């Protein structure tokens, strides 16, 4: 829950930097400049937040990654464990495993 | 036209631990049950804040003399003060002074403030001789001595007045923050009511923005004002002023800290963490959280 | 199966400005055409507060050499609002007049002005041949040629102290490598172009988040709520829904920011209510379908929004248009979520809580 | 004109989100029957109260799965 | 003014380049053949739009 | 397979993406330009590419 959390508390945190931008605002941006200038900056802006936004899908492909072996572990000691009774030492518990 | 009194006798100094003290609203925007880090000059955590009476009876025959010391002014200044008469009436901030370079006067009267800025020639003893009136004495006259002349002012405030009416032990703690940046003089301010502690409370109350004047004018040094109520004619053996000085105010220095500062849902500033104070803050600031797990 | 196809992005209606209410004028003919502009080693610097600023007339004259904005485009300086604005003005030859931008070095950029490499403002310069020169030579105009060190962005220090360039001070004496700092200039009406004389104005823009003082001609509309509109609270422009707020904002408090990056509410200068600012609404859109092998038909999920902001079913993810939701509960076809998918049955899209299994009693 | 950056980014969400109700399916529907305890909970002296539904209560669940709800924030 | 990227009296009233312009833009003296002893009033300028 | 392919179609079709340049034909920007200027626009190239 926790790590999540602070992965999209970060990512939404990226929106306030300027990434050398006179602003981090779009909106500002736009009311303030022309075309040619507001184009300069707004790609500066584009730069910085879609790599905010791949570095926290990266993240969230390795994460996942690691969620799926647990829960492939998961069903793997659903089967073996409730499913049925195992002799495979500490796989379910600590002793000789009942149920 | 002011009154010489007599010498300042050099007073050596003492100094008192400010307790989580000097925390102002640093931005004029709304926040709430959030833990914010701001970068502001703020009055560090538990420094030693210098502390001067009203009055101050040294020598053994009784003397009962006024005790304004002049203090620099770096990078703006915490102004506290412990009172219930009102003995203090306002402040002089500027560099020389004189008639050379102009000054900014804050005084604060029974009806109202006054709030000028221009080259006051002030002497060496700036005060408020105060008398009552022989039928209602509801209320305080007033004969200020703080300046000889005053020539090309080019500002003019008046608004209600910064200090309260405090007319036995009814002491009430009175917290300023004075910035000078960007020509701006920003005062914060706040009150407290206070029982029985002398010296300062420890506790927290943040310093509401006060005012903002654009006056573009240049400050390393300031003073502070006081109400004379014995007689420069027959000063007189004891008891004829304010009880030799019970009253007294403290005076700390910003610094340039990074704080955390936690909103409530009303929006009121009620905790802070002094980051750079000791290695537990700055674990609370790295976490941002007021509370650390092993 | 279900596709993300589109993402709904509900629009604003009927704009609305809400700049305050001052009705008063710049001072545009005290400063900018004043009868004395002093030199550059002492510029005259005007504070402009509390007045409505119409750049347009300005900015549209034709006369003038350069205009050059930096930070901001001089068309949009109308729609504007800023808390306070700058006026420093000068007199310099038009050689140096390139030394006035951010990041410019040279005699005057380092010695007698010096604007910030954060420049938000603009410059205005035009010349003043037939003003400031003299048939006999006009040397009131006083620059600095040598200094102890550069100037930092906005230092006025007016010295005269004579500075030794040799081996040993003169302690103030005019001697040998002791020159007189301030140089002056000999201004003529045959003076070449690039010794003639221009005068130059800077208005340098104090872009705070504080009560703009200072503002473009715009009018306020008047305030609309419980609506998505495009909002311009004094310059600050945006797209959202205002609601009544409950907020209390301290008579010094302005902008309201619990997300820190976007200003969640705000106080009308017109009327100091506060209202808060809520985006209009926005969310997936996703397309359920059987194969085009079998069927044209589909259906059509707008997720986490109630059937209000769009055969229509509320679902936990949202509002589901184009299935008829069942009673019987079946092995899931389609997933559409919280516990309900989506099939094709004769012949129509149907919606149903998904069943686990068959019960059965040991 | 970065492309197809934003719709990649949208295909890697959408499939790691498909990917976490796979792992529910895969670790809970581990069975073809909704099966049911007996009315009378008579096992022998073994008592299983504490991981079996609680009917006398919304949304069935064992007093340990609800403590394990409850301290879960 | 003949620039791309540029706002002014000839770029936003008579001749406006666009800011993806492609081309070139040549310019040359021509006072030994336009200007006139008695004043060359026969090219237009124009101030005013909406 | 429908993976792979599908990310080697990407990889493929992002050479058509300008990130900016004038153009996502290098050959084109080396013929129509000199070097101080081909060398931007091929640098914004380079980064989009990487
Ligand atoms: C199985 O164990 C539960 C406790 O886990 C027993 O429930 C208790 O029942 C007694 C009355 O017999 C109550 O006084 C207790 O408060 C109950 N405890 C709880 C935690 O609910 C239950 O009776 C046991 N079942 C059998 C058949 O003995
Ligand atoms: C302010 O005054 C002090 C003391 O008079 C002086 O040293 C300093 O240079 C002054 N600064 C400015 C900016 O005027
Ligand atoms: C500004 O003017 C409007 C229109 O008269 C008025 O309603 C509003 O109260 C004024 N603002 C203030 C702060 O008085
Ligand atoms: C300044 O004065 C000149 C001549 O008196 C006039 O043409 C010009 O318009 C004035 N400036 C403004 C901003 O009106
Ligand atoms: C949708 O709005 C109705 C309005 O009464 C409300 O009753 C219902 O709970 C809302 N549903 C959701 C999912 O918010
Ligand atoms: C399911 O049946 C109930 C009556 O048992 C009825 O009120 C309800 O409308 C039915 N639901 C649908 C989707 O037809």
């Amino acid at each position: 829950v926790n790590q999540n959390a602070q992965a999209l508390n970060t990512l939404v945190k990226q929106l306030s930097s300027n990434f050398g931008a006179i602003s981090s605002v779009l909106n500002d941006i736009l009311s303030r400049l022309d075309p040619p200038e507001a184009e300069v900056q707004i790609d500066r802006l584009i730069t910085g937040r879609l790599q905010s936004l791949q570095t926290y899908v990266t993240q969230q492909l390795i994460r996942a990654a690691e969620i799926r072996a647990s829960a492939n572990l998961a069903a793997t000691k659903m089967s073996e464990c409730v499913l049925g009774q195992s002799k495979r030492v500490d796989f379910c518990g600590k002793g000789y495993h009942l149920m | 036209q002011c009154v010489n009194l007599t010498t300042r006798t050099q007073l050596p100094p003492a100094y008192t631990n400010s307790f989580t003290r000097g925390v102002y609203y640093p931005d004029k925007v709304f926040r709430s049950s959030v833990l914010h880090s701001t970068q502001d000059l703020f009055l560090p955590f538990f420094s030693n804040v210098t502390w001067f009476h009203a009055i101050h009876v040294s020598g053994t025959n009784g003397t009962k003399r006024f005790d304004n010391p002049v203090l620099p002014f770096n990078d703006g200044v915490y102004f506290a003060s412990t009172e219930k008469s009102n003995i203090i009436r306002g402040w002089i901030f500027g560099t020389t002074l004189d008639s050379k370079t102009q000054s900014l006067l804050i005084v604060n009267n029974a009806t109202n403030v006054v709030i000028k800025v221009c080259e006051f020639q002030f002497c060496n003893d700036p005060f408020l001789g105060v008398y009552y009136h022989k039928n209602n004495k509801s209320w305080m006259e007033s004969e200020f001595r703080v300046y000889s002349s005053a020539n090309n002012c080019t500002f003019e405030y008046v608004s209600q007045p910064f200090l309260m009416d405090l007319e036995g032990n009814f002491k009430n703690l009175r917290e300023f923050v004075f910035k000078n940046i960007d020509g701006y003089f920003k005062i914060y301010s706040k009150h407290t009511p206070i029982n029985l502690v002398r010296d300062l409370p420890q506790g927290f109350s943040a310093l509401e923005p006060l005012v903002d004047l654009p006056i573009g004018i240049n400050i390393t040094r300031f003073q502070t004002l006081l109400a004379l109520h014995r007689s420069y004619l027959t000063p007189g053996d004891s008891s004829s002023g304010w009880t030799a000085g019970a009253a007294a105010y403290y005076v700390g220095y910003l610094q340039p800290r990074t704080f955390l500062l936690k909103y409530n849902e009303n929006g009121t500033i009620t905790d802070a963490v002094d980051c750079a104070l000791d290695p537990l803050s700055e674990t609370k600031c790295t976490l941002k959280s007021f509370t650390v797990e092993k | 199966g279900i596709y993300q196809t589109s993402n709904f992005r509900v629009q604003p209606t009927e704009s609305i400005v809400r700049f305050p209410n001052i009705t008063n004028l710049c001072p545009f003919g005290e400063v900018f055409n004043a009868t004395r502009f002093a030199s550059v080693y002492a510029w005259n610097r005007k504070r402009i507060s509390n007045c409505v600023a119409d750049y347009s007339v300005l900015y549209n004259s034709a006369s003038f050499s350069t205009f050059k904005c930096y930070g901001v485009s001089p068309t949009k300086l109308n729609d504007l609002c800023f808390t306070n604005v700058y006026a420093d003005s000068f007199v310099i030859r038009g050689d140096e007049v390139r030394q006035i931008a951010p990041g410019q070095t040279g005699k005057i950029a380092d010695y007698n002005y010096k604007l910030p490499d954060d420049f938000t403002g603009c410059v205005i310069a035009w010349n003043s041949n037939n003003l400031d020169s003299k048939v006999g030579g006009n040397y009131n105009y006083l620059y600095r040629l040598f200094r102890k060190s550069n100037l930092k962005p906005f230092e006025r220090d007016i010295s005269t102290e004579i500075y030794q360039a040799g081996s040993t001070p003169c302690n103030g004496v005019e001697g040998f490598n002791c020159y007189f700092p301030l140089q002056s200039y000999g201004f003529q009406p045959t003076n070449g172009v690039g010794y003639q004389p221009y005068r130059v104005v800077v208005l340098s823009f104090e872009l705070l988040h504080a009560p703009a003082t200072v503002c473009g001609p715009k009018k306020s509309t008047n305030l609309v709520k419980n609506k998505c509109v495009n909002f311009n609270f004094n310059g600050l422009t945006g797209t959202g829904v205002l609601t009544e707020s409950n907020k209390k904002f301290l008579p010094f408090q302005q902008f309201g920011r619990d997300i820190a990056d976007t200003t969640d509410a705000v106080r009308d200068p017109q009327t100091l209510e506060i209202l808060d600012i809520t985006p209009c609404s926005f969310g997936g859109v996703s397309v359920i379908t059987p194969g085009t092998n079998t069927s044209n038909q589909v259906a059509v999920l707008y997720q986490g929004v109630n059937c209000t902001e769009v055969n229509v079913f509320q679902t936990r993810a949202g509002c589901l248009i184009g299935a008829e939701h069942v009673n019987n509960s079946y092995e899931c076809d389609i997933p559409i979520g919280a516990g309900i998918c989506a099939s094709y049955q004769t012949q129509s899209i149907i919606a149903y809580t998904m069943s686990l299994g068959a019960e059965n009693s040991v | 004109q970065y492309g197809s950056f934003c719709t990649q980014l949208n295909r890697a969400l959408t499939g790691i989100a498909v990917e976490q109700d796979k792992n529910t399916q895969e670790v809970f529907a581990q069975v073809k029957q909704i099966y049911k305890t007996p009315p009378i909970k008579d096992f022998g002296g073994f008592n299983f109260s504490q991981i079996l539904p609680d009917p006398s209560k919304p949304s069935k669940r064992s007093p340990i799965e609800d403590l394990l709800f409850n301290k879960v924030t």
